[PDB]
């Protein structure tokens, strides 16, 4: 079972420095190369270059030789891409993935960097219960918002994660250096009013997890 | 003495510089050789080793082994670019690359010159010399990589004397080449010269093995 | 570099027909007879996963009905059939020359149903209103095609301020899309008006459809 995984996500302000990681898993680390390439949504993809995991010589592409660069621990296995100074620029995810035929096969988990100087907002939970109907619908549509928090990203689940059927969640979308975004479930109409049914927000930036039940108006 | 133990790496891939098969022995005295097999049986391009078991017979009883640079790879290949030789045959973690032992010339922009080379063995012990005759398939891949349909390899020494040319042939499918590479070597005397000639299809030396015998 | 390029940037396909995405490199991405050309798919959150190589052999684990195929600097990528799945984004990448460059990418879209919106619309909680405020949700879900637009009716009359619009992309099993407005006032300005009517304008349906509340 290959794995690669990498750490969470980042956020410094600009001029800082950062430390990303990779680690291997489910293979030999050496006799494979780890790439690194770096996405913008709807910019594409950027080659940001190569490491050769048993020479140890890097190859930059253009773009990036100067403030970009890789590193290795062998003994135990992992890759570093190390970013210098954190312009506003270079705001994207960040892949590691693993050579294997000139190509990319194993991509990885993925880490988000974010580069601002505003300050880390646990979310306001507010739950979203409908509050009238004519007995039109056998299925009624809950909802759970989340609203004013900083940064990406949070994990929203329903009731632990029982509830999996007919969910929607929405990306976050940024007003005044704050993210909202909002979620919903689709489950019949018998089991809402008698069953509990709880939004679970967690936001790993801030250590804060808040569990909002939804309450018929 | 003892013999010499090389990893994952027969005798064709370790003193061609096959990459994927470094040796840790660091012995230079061995008496012979023991070799651990695989699939690339040393030669991940798809060839022929001419002369091979009097190569290992030559690997044998051996009281010193220095490996230098005969050919400086930054050094020795101004009209031609020595970098761009690697294909995904001969890998090096999941890459692109090719033998550490030779360098795989093809045309600098659009020109192949005449090289021509010549080392005169300042050591005072045999000095083995591998190099490399590419024989592509097409005769497009030899004008796009060449671009002289007419070329020819001579390497040239008091002891060797051959000719070379490319023999354009659809080979069968082996590791994704329909085309070989053979390798060839010799025994360079101590005051000896050994020439090159070539206008292509010339996978020339980059390290030599200066080493005396029993 | 050795850009390579886009064709069609996105392209509509229905189910069961043959959707074929081609790059074109500027240099000869070729060496030896090999050609370094490489294909992948990155549904959103995920990272791109690795689907053909070298430029037809396909990874082990992908199905048969993706091929490509290719020599020089035209190459193709071939779907055949397509499914419901394979609603992604599409890159080609080379590795002939340093720095290894990645195409424009091709977004696919799938094409069914032709429905219309599923609407519910959600009151300012109790826990918002202490806070000062108060936002008014209307969810859009299950329906296709992606084309639609939302106006705000307070009372009758239009608002366009505070609204946070937020798509989805393609569902990977029911080829739909799915939309969120949120429209953000201050508690003062909600409690100050009864009426309230989110109205969302979607091709199926010649007249706005309505979903309002009363306070
Ligand atoms: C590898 O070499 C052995 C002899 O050492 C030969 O019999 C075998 O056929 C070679 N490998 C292949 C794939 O032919």
């Amino acid at each position: 079972q290959i794995q690669l995984v990498q750490s969470g996500p980042e956020l410094k302000k600009p001029g800082e420095t950062v430390r990303i990681s990779c680690k291997a898993s489910g293979y030999t680390f050496t006799k494979n190369g780890m790439n690194w390439v770096q996405q913008a949504p709807g910019k594409g993809l950027k080659w940001v270059g190569w490491i050769n995991t048993y020479t140890g010589e890097p190859s930059y592409a253009d773009d990036f030789k100067g403030r970009f660069a890789f590193s290795l621990e062998t003994s135990a296995s992992t890759a570093y891409l190390q970013i210098n100074n954190l312009k506003n620029e270079d705001m994207a995810a960040y892949f590691c993935a693993r050579m294997v035929r000139d190509a990319m096969d194993f991509w990885g988990q993925g880490t988000s960097v974010t580069v601002s100087s505003a300050k880390t907002t646990p979310p306001s939970v507010y739950p979203l219960a409908p509050g009238s109907a004519a007995q039109t619908n056998s299925m009624v549509t809950l909802g759970c918002l989340v609203k004013g928090y900083f940064p990406e990203p949070v994990t929203v689940t329903w009731n632990s994660g029982s509830l999996s059927s007919g969910v929607h969640t929405f990306p976050a979308v940024l007003q005044s250096d704050l993210y909202t975004l909002s979620s919903s479930v689709t489950v019949p109409s018998s089991p809402r009013p008698s069953e509990t049914v709880t939004c679970n927000v967690a936001h790993p930036a801030s250590s804060t997890k808040v569990d909002k039940k939804i309450v018929p108006r | 003495v003892a013999p010499l133990h090389l990893g994952k790496c027969n005798i064709a891939g370790w003193i061609l510089g096959n990459p994927e098969c470094e040796s840790l022995s660091t012995a230079s005295s061995w008496s012979y050789i023991v070799e651990t097999p695989s699939s690339d049986n040393g030669t991940c391009y798809p060839g022929d080793f001419i002369d091979y078991e009097e190569l290992r017979e030559q690997l044998s009883s051996v009281s010193s082994f220095e490996r230098f640079e005969i050919f400086p790879k930054t050094s020795s290949w101004p009209n031609h670019d020595s970098n761009k030789g690697v294909t995904a045959a001969c890998p090096h973690a999941g890459a692109k690359s090719f033998y550490k032992n030779l360098i795989w010339l093809v045309k600098k922009g659009n020109s192949y010159p005449k090289l021509s080379k010549s080392y005169i063995n300042d050591k005072g012990k045999e000095v083995l010399v591998l190099w490399g005759i590419h024989h592509p398939s097409t005769s497009a891949d030899q004008q796009s990589l060449y671009q002289n349909a007419d070329t020819y390899v001579f390497v040239g020494s008091s002891r060797y004397s051959k000719k070379f040319k490319p023999e354009i042939a659809i080979r069968p499918k082996v590791r994704d080449q329909e085309g070989r590479m053979n390798y060839y070597w010799t025994l360079v005397e101590p005051g000896d010269k050994i020439t090159f000639e070539a206008t292509g299809n010339l996978v020339v030396p980059r390290y030599a093995f200066a080493m005396e015998r029993n | 570099d050795i850009v390579l390029t886009q064709s069609p940037a996105s392209l509509a396909v229905s189910l069961g027909q043959r959707a074929t995405i081609s790059c074109k490199a500027s240099q000869s991405v070729d060496f030896d007879g090999y050609n370094y050309l490489n294909w992948y798919q990155q549904k959103p959150g995920q990272p791109p996963k690795l689907l053909i190589y070298a430029a037809s052999n396909l990874e082990s684990g992908i199905p048969a009905r993706f091929s490509g195929s290719g020599s020089g600097t035209d190459f193709t990528l071939n779907i055949h059939p397509v499914e419901e799945e394979d609603a992604a984004t599409y890159f080609c990448q080379q590795s002939n020359e340093d720095p290894y460059t990645f195409g424009g990418g091709t977004k696919l879209e799938i094409k069914r149903a032709d429905a219309a919106p599923t609407v519910s619309i959600f009151p300012p909680s109790s826990e918002q209103l202490t806070s000062g405020g108060a936002s008014v949700v209307c969810f859009l879900n299950n329906f296709y095609p992606k084309d639609i637009n939302v106006k705000w009716k307070i009372d009758g009359s239009e608002r366009q301020n505070g609204v946070l619009n937020s798509w989805t992309d393609q569902d990977s099993k029911d080829s739909t899309y799915s939309m969120s407005s949120t429209l953000t006032l201050t508690k003062d300005e909600y409690e100050r008006h009864n009426s309230y009517t989110c109205e969302a304008t979607h091709k199926t349906s010649t007249s706005p459809i309505v979903k309002s509340f009363n306070r």
